[PDB]
């Protein structure tokens, strides 16, 4: 599975 | 451009029903639009430029990702010895891809980088230029690639660099730049490690300040603490 | 057009390829592309064209519904007193829509239509001609809505006059041709009743067919029937 | 809720 990143918000 | 005409409160107003609507190319637009009125971006105003663009691109990524698989297993020892069309259809995707990040990069360049002196502001756009820098690192090959690599480091590493300094380590702003700069160094620089440390300490350290937190920054905080976790338990 | 200078093959390999990366509008581009070289579809061909416009017309509806659902509250006794943006990009949206149904009943009057005379292409672009009129008819005003309903009404009537007399009550395309009419008549046409009844004798004609049938051909009809016995379930 | 329609596939 493809690490997660985050901008803003969910 | 062609948002010229349009009040920069109308390009707002408007960015935020095609939000509503789901409508993210438009929403892109009208940002672009409010940008381009050469005011500087609120707190609230940078958060929809940031939402349309990574829904846009965020759909760029995902075709381009299905089309480079089959891209990959055409090519393979014995697959559909076939035509050019699974390459030229992901060689469109992908200059379409990297023609809204060089329109997001150049939206940073001129000249929302160079106005941004709070650290909430600074920070944010220095985020968003290695995020968009290591969009196109994810496509990149030919003879710039490093070179695409090094402008996505550089841009992460000023924003950490102010975001030590100027915030606390539980602010969002600086969560989320860390989070991406070790997804950064996790599948871009090939430096798992490095993306395992950065995200251990600025998960503890977070965890750290929460003591001084209301009920809804805690909220925030935390979400952001998990994903940081999320990617710990996939990385370990 | 655009497509000119791409092989047939080579379009419709692409909109297959478009299908798999959710890239409807690019898919949608394609199959125009395809048929605009003036060789009649084949039945996966036919589907490849349905499914592109569908998405397309399908978000753009979604998005019209959202913003008309606003622009009726800020219209309401005391609502925001505001101003023209509202109305602005639901327009906007709506001419959008409007565009993609016109050019999907310029490709069946141009001339898959004309040429199709098998039952099942001919039906099949027949219910094609009644569902694009209808989304035509779910956002007119004006002096033309009446005639927009009747040239829904026209479309879907010459389809089921052929279904009937040319296919079996389990035939697929019959099911959702009649599945389609029924919702023209309950949310366009202010006829419930007749939708109800169209639905009932359709499932009951249907359910006495299915022990003519494979497994795999009752698959596809039971499932068709399933959503006539939902919206009976919806509007009893 | 709105009516369900049908072209294809689910
Ligand atoms: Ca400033
Ligand atoms: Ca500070
Ligand atoms: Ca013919
Ligand atoms: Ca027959
Ligand atoms: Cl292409
Ligand atoms: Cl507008
Ligand atoms: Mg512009
Ligand atoms: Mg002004
Ligand atoms: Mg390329
Ligand atoms: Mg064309
Ligand atoms: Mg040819
Ligand atoms: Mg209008």
């Amino acid at each position: 599975r493809r690490s997660i990143s985050f901008s803003v918000g969910a | 451009g062609s948002m010229g005409s349009m009040e920069r409160a109308s390009l707002i107003q408007k960015a935020k029903l095609a939000e509503q609507a789901e409508r993210y190319e438009d929403m892109a637009a009208f940002m672009k639009g409010a940008v381009e009125k050469g005011e500087e971006l609120s707190c609230e105003e940078r958060n929809l430029l940031s939402v349309a663009y990574k829904n846009v691109v965020g759909g760029q990524r995902a075709a381009w990702r299905v089309l480079s698989s089959i891209e990959q297993k055409s090519n393979e020892e014995g697959s559909e010895e076939k035509g050019p069309e699974v390459r030229e259809y992901r060689e469109k995707v992908e200059t379409e891809l990297q023609g809204v990040c060089d329109t997001v990069l150049g939206l940073l360049d001129s000249h929302l980088i160079k106005e941004a002196g709070d650290a909430e502001s600074r920070v944010f756009y220095l985020k968003m230029k290695g995020d968009y820098y290591r969009y196109l690192a994810e496509v990149a090959t030919g003879d710039d690639k490093k070179r695409i690599i090094d402008s996505a480091r550089s841009a992460y590493q000023e924003a950490m660099d102010i975001s030590k300094k100027e915030m606390p380590p539980t602010n969002p702003i600086r969560l989320g730049l860390a989070l991406n700069f070790s997804v950064f160094h996790y599948e871009i620089a090939n430096s798992p490690e490095e993306a395992i440390s950065l995200a251990k300490t600025t998960f503890d350290e977070a965890m750290a300040d929460l003591h001084t937190l209301s009920e809804d920054s805690y909220k925030d905080s935390t979400l952001i603490m998990q994903l940081l976790r999320d990617n710990l338990t996939l990385w370990t």
